[PDB]
RNA sequence: UCGGAGUACAAAAAACCCUCCGAGUGAUUUUAAUCUAGACAAACCAGUCAAAAUAACCAUAACAUCACUUAUUGAUCCAAAAU
């Protein structure tokens, strides 16, 4: 079992990404993190794959 | 005052015979010879010390040096184009104005101020000029026409309050050396050029009302002007009713660079005549 | 009188002579808002952190210079900077320069005014040690309740 | 190091020093955390605020670097709107 | 209270305020070994720039 | 190369082609912010903690957890991607 590593970028519209290890048989993530740039939680989803 | 003149009658004469450096002046040097400075002279025994082949500096032993594990950051990034402006305090200012260095009934510009060993300015060393700080804004007495190429706003309302202009204007590194070295300039038999324009970097500054640009509209001077009244609270002295006037009027053209000289004339020192073009596209040319 | 392309009268046609920039336009401002001339300042320089203390001090019933609803707004707001003799006192310590600190009171003194002017003006605000101030003064009104014949 | 040329006989500099350190006319030297741009999924958030603050060199570093450039990069700059224009000059420091 | 100093004693009324301790520093070093670049300022004793000779 | 126990009996440090266990990652959701006093550690490079303050959300909310939890990792340059 080997894991994957994804970006995910703000559904707020503002530029902001941080990277997440993801484990590779799972479907799309989805998480709510928090972006400084709105200062207030923000949903985030999975853009891309960079890392394995 | 000198009593030791005194003493000088009873000793003998002073010729080349007797003559003895200051002590400690000239510490003795140390040759490598003899039982202490010798069999080694000071190097070592064996290795890359007596033999004399250690490595360069800053060679740590096959070890990545500490100045190669250092992530590059630009700290001196285009550090040969950034602009420099030697700083001008005016408690500086009026020391100098006290000990007659710099008078205030003419207009005092940057060649006035080298003139009066105030400030040194080196062309070379990418400076543009002078900036007016505020450091003794608060004992600030003096009333003059001064024409700097940078000031604050503290330093513009200090100036201001006694009744005084102050003007921004930019000079490029062509014409600076020129302006701070006259003397030399017309040495070299070369017509007076005319002064370049500011980069489109320091139009805004030298064009707003805000900072006295040279360039700035007039008509927004007088309205700029009270604004730093009101904001510091000093009454604006109305300064088309003082008796130097006219002196505390006059400006330069932007095209030019010394007081009442243009360009194109060339200054015969020898002779003390000027001498002008006549040639329609000489004259055009200096000009526009 | 030498001219060229990029003087200044052929920039600005509107404007050309050299006693232009130098006028005073009193009509275009005439409202003419604190006038210092009425104003008691005084310097008190403190040496060792050097800083120069600014102080304004006037008369509050005296100032005609504003209204008086603005005036009597000023000693409810501000009853605490009043001293005894009706004195407005108003002190800064920011700068070290002295002109920037007189401009300190100014503008502050600007922005009590103008706050106070507006009769709309009555912003309102939830803090920390009001809710303890709230409750605090809740809780005493629970023991004052009691309505029985006083001395 | 180039003690002495063979064009004109002066002292070289290293420009490898320059282009990833800045001197302060104080004496002090400025540099950034090694690492601060590498794996950065991987490091906590403490540690990532440590690795991007500027950090000064302790003398023996200071010194070495000293004696790698030349004398025009010691001299006093006076930029305009630069950051470090107030931290050139250093104040109450009894030793 | 304001009228009992005024009315009643004929006094000014004195007004207090509670100031903490300055905070602790420790002695400044010449050369600062792996310090942020805000360890001058802790020791800064106004903001304003003092010019010297110049 | 990195961690734990003994050698190293009670502050720290302390070696061997010395004696025994491990690590070169998984599982889960509580997806873990910004800024700054003071310190441990250390040749250097690195590593660690951290009050106050600001934002987040019970409207006066910052330790991601579990597997001996301790180790689960790589400096510049350079290359690629949105920056
Ligand atoms: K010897
Ligand atoms: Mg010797
Ligand atoms: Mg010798
Ligand atoms: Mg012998
Ligand atoms: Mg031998
Ligand atoms: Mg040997
Ligand atoms: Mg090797
Ligand atoms: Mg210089
Ligand atoms: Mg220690
Ligand atoms: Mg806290
Ligand atoms: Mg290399």
């Amino acid at each position: 079992s080997k894991t994957i590593l994804v970006k995910m970028m703000s559904q707020a519209g503002t530029g902001f990404s941080f990277n997440t290890k993801r484990s590779r048989l799972r479907e799309k993530l989805t998480l709510l993190h928090y972006d400084p740039v709105v200062k207030k939680k923000v949903l985030f989803v999975e853009q891309k794959k960079i890392r394995s | 005052g000198p009593r030791a003149l005194d003493l000088l009658r009873a000793l003998p004469r002073v010729s080349l015979a007797n003559l003895k450096p200051n002590p400690g002046s000239r510490k003795p040097e140390r040759r490598p010879r003899g039982r202490r400075r010798g069999r080694k002279c000071g190097r070592g025994h064996k290795g890359e010390r007596q033999r004399g082949t250690r490595p360069r500096l800053g060679f740590e032993g096959g070890q990545t040096p500490f100045y190669l594990r250092i992530p590059k950051y630009g700290f001196n990034e285009g550090h040969s184009f950034r602009h420099q402006y030697q700083p001008l305090s005016l408690n500086r200012l009026q020391y100098l104005i006290d000990l007659g260095r710099v008078d205030p009934t003419q207009p005092i510009d940057l060649t006035q101020l080298v003139n009066g060993r105030g400030v040194t300015i080196q062309p070379s060393k990418r400076d543009y000029g002078v900036q007016l700080v505020e450091e003794g804004a608060d004992t600030f007495k003096a009333k003059v026409n001064i024409e700097v190429q940078m000031a604050s706003e503290l330093a513009i309302a200090a100036i201001e309050k006694n009744g005084g202009v102050v003007t921004t204007a930019f000079y490029d590194p062509r014409s600076l050396e020129i302006l701070c070295k006259p003397v030399p300039f017309f040495l070299r038999g070369q017509p007076i050029p005319k002064r370049m324009l500011p980069p489109e970097a320091l139009v805004p500054y030298y064009t707003d009302a805000k900072n006295r640009g040279y360039l700035a509209d007039p008509a927004r001077f007088p309205e700029a002007r009270l604004e730093l009244a009101r904001k510091y609270g000093y009454v604006l002295p109305d300064i088309t009713k003082d008796e130097l006037f006219k002196m505390l009027s006059t400006r330069k053209d932007p095209r030019q660079i010394f007081f009442g000289l243009a360009p194109g004339w060339v200054v015969n020192m020898a002779d003390k005549k000027i001498l002008k073009p006549t040639d329609e596209n000489l004259l055009k040319y200096y000009s526009s | 009188e030498f001219q060229s392309i990029y003087s200044l009268d052929k920039l600005y046609p509107e404007s050309r002579g050299s006693d232009t920039a130098w006028r005073l336009p009193d009509d275009a401002k005439q409202a003419n808002d604190i006038p210092v001339d009425r104003l008691t300042i005084s310097y008190c320089r403190s040496s060792g952190k050097v800083n120069s203390k600014a102080e304004v001090r006037f008369h509050l019933a005296s100032a005609d210079w504003i209204a008086e609803p603005v005036r009597l707004k000023l000693a409810v707001k501000h009853k605490n900077r009043i001293n005894r003799s009706g004195e407005l006192i108003l002190t800064s310590e920011c700068s070290r320069y002295q002109f920037r600190n007189l401009a300190d009171c100014l503008q502050k003194l600007r922005d009590m005014i103008a706050e106070a002017s507006q009769p709309a003006k009555e912003p309102s605000r939830e803090d920390a040690e009001l809710r303890r101030s709230r409750i605090e003064n809740m809780n005493r009104e629970r023991l004052r309740k009691k309505r029985i014949s006083s001395a | 190091v180039t003690y002495f040329s063979s064009r004109k006989g002066k002292r070289k500099t290293v420009k490898a020093v320059i282009y990833r350190f800045l001197r302060l006319h104080s004496g002090l030297w400025l540099r950034r955390k090694a690492g601060y741009k590498k794996k950065l999924w991987k490091k906590t958030a403490a540690r990532k605020r440590r690795l991007r603050e500027f950090v000064f060199c302790n003398k023996t570093q200071s010194k070495l670097l000293d004696k790698m450039t030349t004398s025009f990069w010691k001299r006093r700059n006076w930029y305009a709107d630069d950051p470090y224009q107030k931290y050139q000059d250093r104040t109450n420091l009894k030793v | 209270v304001t009228r009992v100093f005024h009315q009643l004693l004929d006094m000014r009324e004195p007004v207090f305020e509670f100031v903490r301790p300055p905070p602790y520093h420790p002695k400044q070093k010449r050369f600062p070994h792996r310090q942020p670049l805000r360890y001058l300022d802790r020791y800064r004793d106004s903001h304003e720039p003092t010019y010297g000779i110049y």
